[PDB]
């Protein structure tokens, strides 16, 4: 299918303490 | 006033950077950053950067300008639709498959634009810009907002001024979410968000780096929530333009496209190195444009998209389970479970299907009942192998009485989680159906009665799963082999 699909909003981390 | 603020941003780094507070002192702490938050908020002056014209008198220039460098600009239309705010419409029938909107990688905002701009020198020398490009982003965005002259303009102009993430929401909007799993990531969410603006706010004061930033100047925690809600609910990951890497990425055009269910039909083209979508489904002339977001539950949508979609067909609550190093057979099952590629403690999900479990969480919960004589042939012999391949596979159980066990652990999991809300469904249907809330209150209530409704899912599916299992057991039904 698509090689590189696009989630639009992806979940990143935001915890900069955590990583 | 700015020796009063860097003392209130002094305060509010070391509230945000303590550690956790104990989760029954969570709603606390919360309330004791927000009151700090407000302080500051109130002796700001908001976004340092507004703009004289309405959003949609921006939109042209943002047509005009994805046209010079190549995207889609023909065949739809910028409408603010009252449901989902400003969209994308059809001006012609869309075909579904028809390659519709493409917009080449120079329009993009990404982590590398972020390092090739004025923000480079900050980014090469501050740790948490270099580990987490989703905050570079954030910057990028704010840095280029306030440059007069920069190339994006005519994207940031159009972007929103203000969001329905839970940064934004009221103190009592955020109270309907008490006793909740999600509240927990609201919570998180909003000291990430308060000890990173007072964190940068001192680093933007004190390195050399920053000293052409336009944030040396004005940098506001408007500023920055705004920020982080642009960049969390737009941003998207792509390739680089070298292929072996993933970066993160604001695709200007394109993501004015809402949500709506079905399957991500946008990708990215190295060849002609932009981002392509094609149409989800038929549009005639007239229709909303919409794709599909990706397979992500409420609580994703509410907190990180800062919206409640209602027939969310890939909703999920989170379940936690382990092996408790008091169980006897605590060995046996770790090892079961290594082997399987599973850990000994896991977050699992429970989804709004049946059945709720995956075949990860079916596979522990099968180890996690199984007797000594069960794990002795999953560890053991010529078979074992092949024994710990089907283990998450619902028609080749260990044993019937196996499948008893777990559904009934499950159902009584399940129930006892029910048992720790505030409220009952049927109150929360009453509150939606007898007040009248703002959007943000209802996206809270309807995100703690997803949570129920879904564990309650979870118990009839159990219940009856129990039900035909102990059926196959009395009646001895010859176990099903993969062969
Ligand atoms: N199905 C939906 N219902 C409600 N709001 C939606 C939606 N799909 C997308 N949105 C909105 O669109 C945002 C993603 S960007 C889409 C364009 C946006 N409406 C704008 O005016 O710029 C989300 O954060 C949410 O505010």
């Amino acid at each position: 299918t698509l090689k590189y699909p696009i989630e639009k909003g992806i979940v990143t981390n935001w915890d900069d303490m955590e990583k | 006033s700015p020796k009063e603020i860097l003392n209130l941003t002094s305060e509010l780094l070391q509230k945000c950077s303590s550690p956790a507070p104990g989760p029954g002192k969570e709603w606390e702490e919360y309330v004791q950053i927000r009151t700090l938050v407000e302080k500051i908020r109130k002796k700001q002056k908001g976004l340092s950067v507004t703009f004289d014209g309405k959003r949609e008198d921006y939109f042209p220039d943002l047509m005009k300008w994805a046209s010079e460098n190549g995207a889609s600009v023909e065949g739809f239309e910028m409408v603010n639709f009252k449901e989902e705010g400003f969209g994308l419409r059809a001006t012609r029938d869309i075909k579904a498959e028809e390659l519709f909107l493409w917009v080449p990688r120079k329009l993009l905002m990404t982590v590398e634009s972020a390092k090739n701009s004025v923000l480079g020198p900050l980014y090469s020398q501050d740790r948490i810009l270099q580990a987490m490009g989703n905050i570079a982003l954030a910057f990028h965005l704010l840095c280029e907002r306030a440059s007069p002259n920069s190339f994006w303009q005519p994207y940031i102009q159009t972007l929103p001024s203000e969001y329905d993430t839970p940064l934004y929401f009221e103190e009592d909007e955020v109270r309907y979410l008490q006793s909740t799993q999600a509240i927990h990531d609201v919570f998180s969410q909003y000291k990430n968000t308060a000890r990173q603006y007072a964190y940068f706010y001192k680093v933007i004061q004190t390195h050399p780096h920053a000293n052409k930033l336009p944030l040396k100047d004005s940098f506001t925690y408007e500023d920055y929530r705004w920020a982080v809600s642009s960049v969390m609910t737009r941003q998207n990951q792509i390739p680089t333009e070298d292929g072996s890497r993933v970066t993160l990425a604001l695709i200007p055009l394109w993501d004015m496209c809402n949500h709506t269910n079905g399957l991500i039909t946008t990708g990215y083209n190295l060849e002609d190195d932009r981002c392509e979508c094609v149409a989800l489904q038929d549009f005639r002339a007239g229709e909303q444009i919409y794709i599909f977001y990706g397979t992500r539950s409420n609580a994703e949508f509410v907190i990180h998209s800062g919206f409640f979609f209602d027939n969310n067909s890939h909703d999920r609550v989170k379940i936690k389970l382990g092996v408790s190093k008091s169980d006897r057979l605590y060995a046996m099952k770790a090892e079961v479970l290594a082997r399987a590629g599973i850990p000994t403690s896991s977050v699992f999900a429970l989804h709004f299907t049946e059945p709720p479990i995956s075949a990860q969480l079916l596979a522990f919960l099968r180890v996690f009942c199984m007797t000594e004589e069960e794990l002795k042939e999953h560890l053991l012999g010529d078979s074992a192998i092949d024994r710990i391949f089907t283990l998450g596979n619902s028609e080749f159980p260990v044993s019937w009485d196996n499948e008893v066990k777990l559904w009934t652990f499950l159902e009584d999991r399940a129930s006892l989680l029910l048992k720790t809300y505030k409220t009952t469904i049927e109150e929360d249907k009453s509150v939606l159906k007898n007040h009248d809330l703002s959007v943000r209150a209802k996206m809270a209530i309807k995100l703690r009665l997803g949570e129920k409704e879904i564990l309650e899912k979870a118990v009839k599916s159990a219940a009856v799963n129990r039900e035909y299992y102990r059926q196959q057991m009395e009646e001895k039904a010859p176990l099903p082999k993969y062969e």
